[PDB]
């Protein structure tokens, strides 16, 4: 049928794709 | 769900007979799924020969 | 290029090779080295010329226009990950593939040392793209999108290899343009006509002119990912820039039949940006922007004589990072609110108010405020159109009267209230949502100090 | 009211023409082993008659 | 001389409308074994007073082919009757 | 039954090589003589009676087009006597050769022997074996070539690929759509061979294997287009992907290798001050690009695989040879600068 | 455990070993033929 | 044959109006008869007496079109400016093509019978201004 | 031209050869490389990394071929220039000596905008 | 491991600067010109070729 | 069973096996008649390998090793959950019988390949023709519509071309509907109350159905009583034995007949039963939609990489 998620912000702060070494994605894109 | 339209209607208007492109005309056939033998007829009944007051 | 290339094939067996969900960030990570390296060799000097190696280069030396390329895939993986992430990573690593497959042949393009290695380059493309067309867009008119993106493009195209094979053999041979030393004039005649027109046509079909733009809401409207290919694809109508290559020598005195290119290009200037104030698609509403002026270099081109090479070539890459980022604040902003419609996303302006200056400094570019990169060029435009006939003022300065009440009413739908609905549109504009909008005007006001290295020759 | 219309009407107009002579050479080959080759024999007497062929 | 004439006039025994119509298939099977005789005649006019004392064992090679392409045709022409009982060439059913 | 299939298959190609190998006319009528008595077994294999309702429509197509040949060897028998195979010193007799020949590789002209034979044969298995019917009468032309009217061969293939495009936009059967741009690719190399005679031969070897490579890709299932929907998500996801390849290798993109002859044609159809003869066919060729996509856009778009069928199995079929047909049939045009000094 | 046929797994091994080095021999004797005709 | 263009092409170059158009309808007057002998060949059996096929005015629109198609022109060679011209020659297409507008009717076959007639006249009389050769050799 | 029905004949001799890393070379085969994988991926391997003795001589098999038949390529071309050049050495007459002359001599169109 | 998947693969610059150079080591075709290129007696025109 | 042509051309697969003991029968029977209480027990002496009837995992009893993989990768309309036979349903119960017509057809394309390949007879439960014994109460009953029943009657002329018929073919001694009273007492808690119009009606059609195959030359050995129970025991052991060779066939039909010369009946259809993917290969649904038999494209056509994980278990590198 359909299924899609959400606002990918479950209260923690996300960057890009989930919590952990996905944090180290701002560092390599802001770095 | 939610990708594109790869909706049912796209497989009918393919729907393998002629192609009817941009008219109707006289179709061919739904042609056999399995090898191709429709018309079977072949059969006749043998000679009725009297070998009798010959 | 030296090697530019071969570190940029060596990204594609990186990602395969990979893990899981590090895949998106050991493509980034590499891609963004080489503008160290795109930047290196190249930008030397400078006075007649530099012919770089080999058959391979001319190293683009009077018209940059290659660092630009080479931000793209570091540009739009982070872009492009707002719903592709829902697929097989069967398919995620084939999506990355291709757009490297992509940068590669532009790359050996707009370098390409001949004309003969432009076309079979030229045409390297339209592959890559349709398979981005066709699988990986949202609800159909996909489909014969596929096919207007071809059949204009390719049925332009097959006249110049009429035509240049038929150079190749006629005066020496085309495989240098520094060969080009000796050059026939080209006369008025009944065949030299259509020398001139088959060589030229098949580069209207991707900068448009107000005919056969029928293609261009086409592609850019039924679209990929989040704008995934349509950044792409605006480059790529910029990258049909070869009539500078061209039209400056090989029939360089045919202007005896350049009025049927002006006028409807100048008029339908004014036009087809006229035709676009009542849209009711956002993203078709970017997609005649991008017509209008990108149609005035073509009366930049054809009007020879610099101080409008000055201009032509600072418009190419002028909206090449404003209609990039305006299709990014598009593909943004669609991900909360499922339409397209522009009625629809009101009541804005408070739930988001960190991206309200990545509005205004967006369609302030079009404005354009006169220190920036983009009245250095049309500035240079008008005082070289100027100069053919007086007359050329009134419809280009109408068009840049309607074009300012046309950017204005994309930022004022926002500044409205009260919103009505929407238990969504909740997600505050985040870390991701703001860097890929960023790196877009950073380098664009940054080059206003020094724009000698955006010139021609010239 | 005209970029919609009057654009494609004239190059659209040709996906309509070919496909409307798509369809007078699949659905007048309709079998007729007879009407092939009566249709053979034409081609060979014209060939005769035209051109350069016999010279 | 006009030998030649009569016989290139009876060459005209394919003529292509009775070369495959119309029905009673066996007429028109029956013109291409009687196509030859104006090839096997043909070329035996030539060879025989234009002394070439080789190439007359052409003709004799010209009958055993024909004889065997024909007889390999009249095996199939069996095989539409024997699923029909009549060949009849208006019996059509794979278009093209 | 087993060992008496190879005599027949192995004596096709033995009928083709005294064709080639032949000084006198008299042999290359023997040649495709027996080509014509050892291709009707092949037709009838599995005995359907459209199998022998279409051989017959096969056979005595190939028996005219056999009997004007000795028709026209017999006029030039008159004419000087010499029987080697050459300029035919007739121009009623080389009129009368060309358009004989043009019925077996069945020209523009002489419809219907492509599409009504490759229809509906059960045997869709192979025919590939109608790879050595159109290589027997082109090495017939590459000798009579000096002696030709130079219109005739022209309009039968200017025809060609006119004739051969509009005819299977109108199609869904997949026999007749490889039956159709069969007329097609055999309309792009005899406009060419009064000029040059050899860069024929370039765009007949990449026939070949464009041609046999679609075949065996087609050998899992496949009869008709709704059918090349049903096995992307089913059968195998790759498969999708290299039938998407070979197709669009086969348009002529310059990004892959079916545009490898082309872009050496009209090097040599310009280069003889002929300009709007190789840009009518050139334009023609794009409407022979909208049967193959509008088939890509079946199998690589995932429209509709319904009835839901497992094939929890594995796939033991016989791929003979296909490993490296798709590595050679694209990515070969850097790797070409000269095929045409092996050839030539 | 490891379950193949065991016959022809080396003969691609082999073949390649016959190939090669009557490659490398008909080179290395065309390197030198070279300076033996010109 | 090729010397009915020879008489065509060599005496008149627009003046002399009734044998431009006597013999150019002759030329577009006989390809009326090869579109008639496929359409009762490869269309079925007509009416008693074939060539019967379907519609009919097949010879009777062919010849009526070139009957016209010198004349659009060999009156509008000499009253203007006395050459033969792409311009002169272009006149020709339009309403020579308007024959078949004119039946089988128009609004959407008549002006398309206009538009691509008047392309494909004038380059023919272009082709030897220029020298253009179709079917060449070196 | 002479000397018919060789693969490649005896007076290619005094050709280089065309000896090895080559980048032809090095591609022909490297096609092979590709090729092999995709041998792999038709089956439902699932490897990719799968035996490698099928693996190999696919490698062996284009790079030993693509040599042997690269020995004529060069000599086809050098046997074109070979009869071009004599054709070029008789018949002076249709191969003049053009005058050198300088810009002094050129009053060309002049067109300027 | 040792993660050739990583910084490996931009070592292929100085992989393709060797190839850079290559071309112009063979590109030696002229030391005789006349706009400084000059080559006339010193050991500053020779070197970096 | 051949194995390919080089095999073929050494030693044959027609008769050196099949010294007469090919034997290929099968049983119709009725529902709590026939099961195993007569089938199962004929094994020995005869040597006769038996075949289970039927079920959603028959391909998950086979390709392996082997444990049946749940019902929602076959989704299948569930065994004890159609008997509320759904006559009006989205549904479907039609989808029932395409799953288990192909689970009927691998059995029968395993029977033949069993047995050139060694020499056995095989009972089967039921064969490929039962199939449509249940269509004639499944029809009236309500639970079915038209435009469902036309398409197996389509695959029937399609799939069924080489299948030589069964040999002494059994109709299980049969009660008079008692199977009422069976369904209940032999416990099925789910085979239900539904009354006599599905008892009565495929009673009624075993008979007028089934003759022609019945009066094909392949004679039958028929029973109507309670059950066998050493009175129809031996003497379907013994006389069935006699009827075996002797009393045994009349046009024959089966044998793998006089093509069996290396010809067209003995590796023709021994090569066409080898590898049962090309078995259901004419197994293919509908022209579009069929508004029964259907799948969605991608939900649940994301069903698919659920059950394909490496979508080969194990082979590893070096061989
Ligand atoms: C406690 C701290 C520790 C100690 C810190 C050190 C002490 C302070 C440092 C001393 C001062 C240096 C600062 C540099 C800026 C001012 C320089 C100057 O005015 O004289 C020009 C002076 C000229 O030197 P010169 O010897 O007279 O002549 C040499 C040239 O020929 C001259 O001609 P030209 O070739 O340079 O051309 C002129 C033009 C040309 O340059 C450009 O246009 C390039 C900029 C655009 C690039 C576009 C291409 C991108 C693609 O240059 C400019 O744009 C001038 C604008 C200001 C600099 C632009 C910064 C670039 C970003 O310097 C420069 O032009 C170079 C600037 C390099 C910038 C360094 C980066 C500094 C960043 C500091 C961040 C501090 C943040 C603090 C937080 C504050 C919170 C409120
Ligand atoms: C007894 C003959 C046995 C061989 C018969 C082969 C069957 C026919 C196969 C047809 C395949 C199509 C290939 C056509 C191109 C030939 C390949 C080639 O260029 O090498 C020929 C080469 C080069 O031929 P050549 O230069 O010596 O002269 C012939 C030139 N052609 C072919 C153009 C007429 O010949 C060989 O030596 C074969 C090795
Ligand atoms: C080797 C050339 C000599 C020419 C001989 C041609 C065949 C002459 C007939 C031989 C008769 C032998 C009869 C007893 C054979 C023993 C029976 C048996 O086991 O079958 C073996 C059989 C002997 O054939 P068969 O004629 O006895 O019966 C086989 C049945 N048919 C004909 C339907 C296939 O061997 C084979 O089947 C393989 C050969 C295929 C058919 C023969 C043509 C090709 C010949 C080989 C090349
Ligand atoms: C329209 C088709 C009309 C084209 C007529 C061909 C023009 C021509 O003859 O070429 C002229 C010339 C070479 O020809 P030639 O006169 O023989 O040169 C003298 C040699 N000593 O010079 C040339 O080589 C010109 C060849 C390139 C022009 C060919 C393509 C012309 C048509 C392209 C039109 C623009 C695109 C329209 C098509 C796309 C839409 C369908
Ligand atoms: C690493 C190889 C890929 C990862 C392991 C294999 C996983 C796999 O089997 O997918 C194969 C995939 C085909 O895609 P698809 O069929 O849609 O996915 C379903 C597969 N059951 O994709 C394939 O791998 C098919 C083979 C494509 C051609 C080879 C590319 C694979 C990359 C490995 C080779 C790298 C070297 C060659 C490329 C060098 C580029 C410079």
């Amino acid at each position: 049928e359909d299924e899609n998620l959400y606002e990918k912000n479950p209260d923690s702060h996300g960057y890009d794709k989930d919590p952990a070494v996905d944090i180290w994605n701002m560092r390599v894109v802001f770095f | 769900a939610r990708q594109w339209q790869p909706d049912v209607e796209w497989a009918e208007q393919y729907g393998g007979a002629v192609m009817y492109p941009t008219k109707e005309t006289a179709h061919w056939k739904p042609p056999p799924w399995n090898d191709v033998d429709p018309p079977k007829d072949t059969l006749v009944s043998n000679l009725t020969l009297n070998f009798g007051p010959q | 290029m030296l090697k530019y290339i071969i570190p940029t094939i060596m990204l594609m067996p990186l990602t395969w090779l990979s893990k899981n969900n590090m895949i998106w960030v050991n493509s980034t990570a590499h891609s963004l080295l080489i503008s160290f390296t795109s930047l290196l060799l190249m930008n030397q000097f400078g006075d007649n010329s530099l012919n770089f190696s080999l058959l391979f280069f001319s190293d683009s030396l009077s018209t940059p226009l290659l660092i630009l390329t080479m931000w793209l895939l570091p540009l739009m993986l982070m872009a492009s990950q707002h719903h592709l992430s829902k697929e097989n990573l069967t398919r995620k690593k084939l999506f990355i593939t291709m757009l490297i497959s992509l940068q590669l042949f532009l790359i050996m393009t707009f370098t390409a040392m001949e004309l003969i290695l432009f076309y079979i380059l030229f045409e390297a493309t339209l592959v890559p793209t349709l398979i981005i067309i066709t699988r990986w867009g949202n609800q159909t008119e996909r489909l014969n999108a596929g096919l207007y993106f071809l059949f204009y493009t390719l049925a332009g195209s097959l006249p110049l290899l009429v035509a240049l094979i038929y150079i190749q053999n006629t005066v020496g041979s085309l495989n240098f343009l520094m060969l080009q030393y000796w050059v026939q004039p080209v006369h008025n005649s009944w065949s030299n006509v259509f020398m001139w027109l088959a060589c030229m046509m098949a580069f209207m079909v991707k900068m448009p002119l107000y005919g056969l733009h029928l293609w261009l809401p086409k592609a850019h409207v039924e679209a990929p990912i989040a704008g995934s290919m349509v950044l792409a694809a605006v480059l790529l109508k910029l990258g049909g820039y070869g009539m500078l290559r061209i039209t400056l020598i090989l029939n360089p005195m045919t202007d005896f039949m350049a009025y049927p290119f002006i006028m409807l290009s100048l008029w339908g200037m004014i036009m087809t940006s006229s035709i676009c104030l009542r849209q009711t698609d956002l993203k078709s509403l970017i997609a005649y922007s991008s017509v209008s002026h990108m149609a005035l270099v073509i009366v930049a081109i054809l009007i020879q004589t610099p101080w409008s090479y000055m201009g032509a070539t600072a418009l190419m890459i002028a909206h090449g990072l404003t209609s990039s980022m305006l299709f990014c604040l598009a593909n943004s902003n669609y991900e909360r609110i499922h339409s397209r419609t522009m009625i629809l996303a009101r009541g804005l302006q408070t739930l988001l108010p960190l991206m309200a200056t990545w509005w205004l400094l967006a369609s302030l570019t079009n404005l354009a405020l006169p220190p920036t990169i983009n009245l250095i060029g049309e500035l240079f435009v008008v005082m070289s159109t100027f100069s053919w006939s007086n007359i050329t003022i009134i419809l280009m300065g109408v068009n840049m009267v309607i074009t300012a009440l046309y950017s204005l009413y994309m930022l004022i739908m926002t500044q409205r209230g009260k919103y009505t609905y929407h238990i969504n549109n909740i997600s505050p504009s985040f870390t991701r949502e703001n860097a890929l909008m960023s790196l877009h005007i950073l380098p664009l006001l940054l080059l206003t100090l020094n724009p000698k290295i955006i010139l021609g020759p010239l | 009211l005209l970029d919609l219309i009057w654009l494609e009407a004239i190059l659209p107009k040709t996906i309509s023409l070919a496909q409307m002579k798509a369809s007078t050479l699949v659905t007048n080959q309709k079998g007729l082993i007879k009407l092939y080759f009566l249709s053979f024999l034409i081609t060979i007497l014209i060939s005769m008659i035209l051109f350069n062929f016999h010279e | 001389s006009m030998v030649y004439m009569n016989i290139m006039m009876a060459f005209t025994v394919s003529l292509v409308g009775l070369l495959m119509y119309r029905s009673h298939l066996m007429s028109s099977l029956l013109c291409l074994e009687g196509m030859m005789l104006s090839l096997f005649v043909m070329a035996a006019l030539t060879i025989l007073n234009s002394h070439f004392t080789l190439a007359s064992m052409m003709p004799i090679i010209l009958l055993v082919f024909a004889a065997c392409e024909a007889a390999l045709g009249l095996s199939l022409l069996v095989m539409v009757s024997n699923t029909y009982g009549t060949d009849y060439v208006q019996n059509l059913n794979l278009l093209q | 039954n087993p060992i008496i299939f190879i005599i027949i298959l192995l004596t096709i190609m033995l009928g083709t090589i005294i064709v080639m190998i032949s000084s006198h006319w008299l042999l290359v009528w023997i040649g495709f003589e027996m080509n014509m008595l050892a291709i009707i077994p092949i037709m009838m294999k599995n005995h359907n009676p459209r199998a022998t309702e279409a051989s017959t429509k096969y056979f005595l197509t190939q028996s005219t087009a056999s009997m004007l040949l000795m028709m026209a060897v017999i006029i030039n028998l008159m004419f000087s006597g010499q029987w080697t195979v050459m300029k035919l010193f007739n121009p009623m007799a080389s009129m009368l050769m060309t358009m004989a020949l043009a019925m077996k590789l069945g020209m523009a002209p002489f419809h219907f022997w492509v599409p009504e034979v490759t229809q509906g044969i059960p045997l869709s298995s192979g025919l590939i074996l109608l790879t050595w019917q159109k290589l027997a009468p082109m090495s017939v032309l590459y000798q009579i070539f000096p002696s030709i009217n130079l219109n005739l061969i022209l309009t039968l293939s200017v025809l060609s690929i006119l004739i051969g495009g509009w005819g299977g936009l109108n199609q869904t059967q997949l026999r007749k759509i490889m039956a159709y741009s069969s007329i097609a690719h055999m309309g792009w190399m005899t406009a060419v061979l009064p000029y040059n005679p050899t860069m024929t031969l370039l765009n007949l070897i990449i026939y070949i294997i464009m041609t046999s490579t679609m075949f065996t890709m087609f050998m899992a299932n496949s009869t008709t287009t709704t059918l090349s929907l049903s096995h992307t998500w089913n059968k195998t996801p790759i498969m999708t992907v290299l039938i998407l390849a070979t197709l669009l290798s086969m348009g002529g993109l310059p990004p892959l290798s079916g545009f490898m002859p082309k872009w050496m044609i009209i090097q040599e159809m310009t280069k003889n001050n002929s300009i709007i003869l190789p840009t009518f066919m050139a334009i023609t060729a794009l409407l022979n690009l909208y049967f193959y996509m509008r088939l890509t856009y079946s199998t690589t778009l995932t429209m509709f695989p319904s009835t839901n069928n497992m094939k929890m199995k594995w796939q033991f079929p016989l791929m003979k040879k296909m490993t490296f047909l798709p590595t050679m049939v694209v990515l070969s045009t850097m790797m070409l600068p000269l095929t045409p000094m092996l050839s030539v | 455990h490891g379950s193949p046929n065991w016959l022809k797994v080396g003969l691609t091994l082999g073949t390649s070993v016959f190939l090669w080095i009557y490659l490398i021999k008909q080179h290395n004797e065309d390197v030198l033929e070279y300076k033996r005709r010109n | 044959a090729k010397t009915v263009l020879r008489q065509y092409w060599d005496i008149p170059e627009g003046t002399e109006c009734h044998r431009k158009t006597y013999a150019t309808t002759s030329i577009g007057g006989a390809a009326g008869l090869v579109v008639s002998a496929y359409s009762v060949a490869l269309k079925t059996p007509t009416s008693f007496l074939e060539g019967v096929a379907r519609t009919g005015r097949y010879t009777f629109t062919a010849a009526a079109i070139g009957a016209i198609f010198g004349l659009t022109s060999c009156i509008s060679a000499q009253v203007r400016e006395k050459p033969d011209d792409p311009l002169n020659y272009l006149i020709g297409g339009c309403a020579g093509g308007l024959i078949l507008g004119a039946r089988t009717r128009s609004y959407g076959i008549g002006a398309a019978a206009c538009a691509y007639m008047g392309l494909t006249a004038a380059l023919v009389k272009m082709g030897q201004l220029e020298g253009w050769q179709v079917f060449a050799e070196p | 031209g002479r000397a018919t029905f060789q693969f490649l004949p005896d007076e290619a001799r005094s050709l280089p050869p065309p000896k090895l890393t080559d980048p032809r070379l090095a591609f022909v085969g490297f096609l092979g490389y590709c090729s092999g994988l995709i041998d792999n991926a038709i089956r439902r391997r699932p490897v990719l990394l799968a035996g490698l003795h099928r693996q190999l001589l696919y490698i062996t098999s284009f790079v030993f071929v693509g040599y042997y038949l690269l020995k004529r390529q060069d000599y086809m071309y050098a046997v074109r220039d070979h009869d071009m050049f004599s054709y070029i050495k008789s018949h002076p007459e249709d191969f003049p000596e053009k005058d050198k002359k300088t810009y002094g001599e050129v009053f060309e169109e002049f067109h300027p905008v | 491991r040792d993660h050739w998947v990583h910084v490996l693969v931009p070592m292929g610059f100085v992989f393709g600067y060797y190839l850079d150079r290559k071309n112009d080591e063979k590109l030696t075709a002229f030391r005789n010109k006349s706009l400084l290129y000059k080559r006339e007696l010193k050991p500053n025109e020779e070197v970096t070729w | 069973l051949q194995y390919g042509p080089l095999a073929y051309i050494l030693g044959e697969k027609a008769t050196k096996k099949m010294t007469e003991k090919s034997k290929l029968i099968t049983v119709d029977g009725n529902i709590c008649s026939g099961k195993s209480k007569l089938a199962k027990e004929i094994a020995e002496k005869l040597g006769l390998k038996h075949f289970p009837e039927a079920g959603i995992h028959y391909v998950d009893s086979t390709t392996g090793d082997g444990k049946p993989l749940p019902v929602q990768f076959s989704g299948n309309c569930s065994l004890e959950k159609f008997y509320d036979d759904p006559k009006s349903n989205d549904g479907n119960s039609y989808r029932l019988q395409a799953w288990l017509y192909a689970s009927r057809l691998l059995q029968y394309a395993d029977a033949l390949e069993h047995l050139l390949s060694t020499g056995q007879g095989v009972v089967l439960e039921r064969s490929i023709y039962s199939d449509f014994v249940f269509l004639e109460a499944m029809y009236r009953q309500g639970f079915i519509r038209k435009q469902c029943v036309d398409h197996y009657n389509q695959v029937k002329k399609v799939t069924i071309c080489e299948y030589l018929p069964p040999h002494v073919v059994v109709y299980v001694d049969v009660p008079v509907p008692e199977v009422q009273s069976r369904i209940q007492k032999k416990g099925n808690p789910h085979e239900m109350k539904i009354t006599s119009a599905y008892l009565q009606d495929i009673e009624n059609a075993y008979k007028g159905t089934f003759l022609p195959e019945m009066s094909e030359k392949c004679e039958v050995l028929q029973y109507s009583a309670w059950e066998a129970q050493d009175a129809e025991k031996v003497v379907e052991d013994i006389e069935y034995l006699k009827y075996d060779k002797g009393p045994w066939l009349d046009q024959n039909d089966r044998n793998l007949h006089k093509l069996r010369m290396l010809v067209q009946d003995k590796l023709e259809v021994l090569n066409y039963t080898s590898i049962p993917v090309f078995l259901p290969e004419v197994t293919v649904g509908a022209h579009q939609s069929d508004q029964v038999f259907q799948e969605f494209t991608e939900l649940p056509g994301r069903k698919y990489r659920a059950g394909y994980n490496e979508d080969v278990g194990d082979k590893w590198i070096w061989l």
